[PDB]
């Protein structure tokens, strides 16, 4: 089980990791997040009480080093860091802990619900998406565009998300027009999965980093990376059925996820109402669709 | 954006542009079966492509074979005709070509938009306006040739005959939508109105009579007589 201590916390704010949170008063003698689970990645996620405008935050993968938060007053931040001294760190933990200032990642254990939601990220996916390769951690927030965004300004921070467009020479084959349009099995098989993705993991491990950073950044180019990725699955009639047993797991558990309160702004009724009633794929998304129906009725 | 009431003008400006109107390319009749069920029996159709400002009529004729074997033909019909429409720019030389394709029905957008991926300089825009091209097959000379076709074919005429020699691009595309504003509300009226004198004749290479200024005049009259009413006795007024 691995740790994050904290610096210090200066200035009220209310912490997230994963999909747990926690209010901290400002200057309350808080010193990190203990018990984090080995073998997954992890966010580390912050709105400060005064301006909740810049939700912000850290993926990481504790298994690629030592990392903690600390305020920065300048740059009016909690930035996290890594430690290179690894007995410097272990010392400060193990303090930490003595003094028991830290918080507990509170996993249940009958809960699958973090590896249901990551199954298929890794680091170094992240970390093509998040260009910043000094720092083996990726830092996201509400207001980061992405690739294609800047395609219709800060290229050094953008969201580097595979550009799907289904009116594009590269969905489209020359003489498939009608085909290729209406029918997205090849753009979706042979160049995505055949020749971007590699796989089919590493399309849902995109697929699953674009939900979470809408759902806890509110992040508006990653929601429209999600529906897409999804849309271009619903809208082929030929998937892999091991793929579109996965799917369904994959959206289920993410709209089990997402707050009732949030749905009005990160779904999107013309994605949904096709893959779950129009599309080719109208039968094969029985978990999605019937938590879909029984918690966002109204969406449909 | 969408072309519609205030930006009328910009059809008779300097900039190339074709209307395409797909409301004729799939033609159906609907008979009874010897079980007593229905079936439909395709006729041939045509494609509507017309430049408003020169009056050139490109008129792709498309043959009851295109259909055959095929399924869900009024799907099929409007990626027909966003094929044919790219057929036809990229045979036109660069300096000929559009710059703007106005649809008349809003589902033909993404099958153009799809089949013109090639030429993304080309504006893709539909309209607010009820244009009437569904009746130019109510042209007597155009109902005839798409009927007479035995095989694909491109048709063409001049929509406007030899009026830009004595009016504006504006005023012939106008008395163009009069008309066939008037043969879609009552076919058989306007048709009589356009005949009713025999000294008047059509030229062999023209669609319509050869009528002096002032006999322009008062069959324009006529025909807005004609559509007003038409609109009362339909809407009792
Ligand atoms: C080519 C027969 N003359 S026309 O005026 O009817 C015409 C129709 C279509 C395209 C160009 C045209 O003229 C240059
Ligand atoms: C004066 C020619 N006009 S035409 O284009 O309609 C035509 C062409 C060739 C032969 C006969 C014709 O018409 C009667």
């Amino acid at each position: 089980m691995n740790t994050v201590p904290f610096t210090s916390a200066p200035i009220e704010v209310t912490i997230g990791i994963d999909q747990y949170s926690f209010n901290v008063k400002e200057n309350q003698p808080f010193h990190g997040i203990k018990d984090i689970p080995i073998g997954h990645v992890h966010v580390i996620h912050f709105q400060h009480a005064d301006n909740s405008s810049m939700r912000y935050g850290y993926w990481f993968d504790c298994r690629m080093g030592n990392f903690y938060i600390q305020y920065d007053p300048k740059d009016g931040l909690y930035k996290m860091m890594e430690e290179r001294d690894g007995a410097k760190f272990e010392n400060i933990v193990h303090n930490f802990k003595e003094r028991q200032m830290m918080v507990s990642y509170p996993k249940i254990d009958e809960d699958d619900t973090w590896y249901n939601l990551t199954e298929f990220v890794q680091m170094d996916k992240i970390r093509k998406i998040v260009r910043k390769d000094e720092n083996q951690f990726s830092y996201v927030d509400s207001s980061m565009t992405t690739v294609q965004e800047n395609e219709l300004s800060d290229p050094a921070h953008s969201l580097n998300y595979t550009v799907i467009n289904f009116k594009s020479r590269e969905a489209i084959r020359p003489g498939h027009e009608m085909e290729d349009f209406l029918d997205k099995s090849y753009y979706l098989n042979t160049v995505m999965l055949q020749g971007i993705f590699k796989n089919s993991s590493n399309y849902f491990g995109e697929l699953q980093f674009a939900f979470l950073n809408a759902m806890f950044f509110g992040n508006y180019g990653s929601s429209l990376q999600w529906h897409a990725m999804i849309e271009l699955i619903c809208s082929s009639a030929t998937v892999p059925k091991h793929m579109l047993d996965k799917l369904d797991e994959i959206l289920y558990y993410q709209i089990k996820t997402l707050p009732e309160q949030y749905s009005d702004i990160l779904l999107n009724e013309r994605v949904w109402n096709i893959c779950l009633y129009s599309s080719f794929q109208k039968n094969s998304l029985h978990n999605t669709e019937k938590i879909m129906e029984n918690k966002y009725p109204e969406l449909l | 954006g969408a072309m519609n009431s205030s930006n009328y003008a910009e059809l008779f400006n300097n900039d190339i542009k074709l209307f395409v109107d797909d409301t004729n390319v799939y033609r159906v009749t609907v008979h009874k079966t010897f079980e007593g069920n229905v079936a439909t029996k395709a006729i041939n159709g045509c494609i509507f492509t017309l430049n408003p400002k020169t009056g050139h009529l490109f008129l792709k004729i498309i043959h009851t074979s295109v259909w055959a074997g095929q399924k869900r033909l009024s799907q099929l019909a409007k990626w027909k005709t966003a094929e044919e429409v790219s057929a036809l720019v990229r045979s036109l030389p660069k300096e000929e070509q559009p710059k703007q394709i106005i649809v008349t029905r809003k589902a033909m957008l993404d099958p153009l938009e799809v089949h013109m991926l090639d030429f993304p300089n080309i504006a893709i825009r539909p309209t607010e306006l009820r244009l009437p091209f569904s009746a130019a097959m109510s042209i007597d000379k155009l109902s005839d040739v798409v009927m007479k076709a035995t095989e694909p074919q491109m048709v063409l005429f001049n929509i406007y005959d030899d009026w830009l020699d004595r009016i504006s691009s504006y005023t012939a595309f106008s008395r163009l939508t009069l008309l066939l504003r008037a043969l879609k509300t009552n076919e058989e009226s306007a048709k009589m109105i356009l005949l009713s004198d025999p000294t008047i004749t059509i030229k062999s290479y023209h669609l319509w009579p050869s009528f002096t200024d002032e006999q322009w005049i008062t069959i324009e009259s006529q025909m807005r007589d004609l559509i007003l009413t038409e609109y009362g006795r339909k809407y009792n007024v």
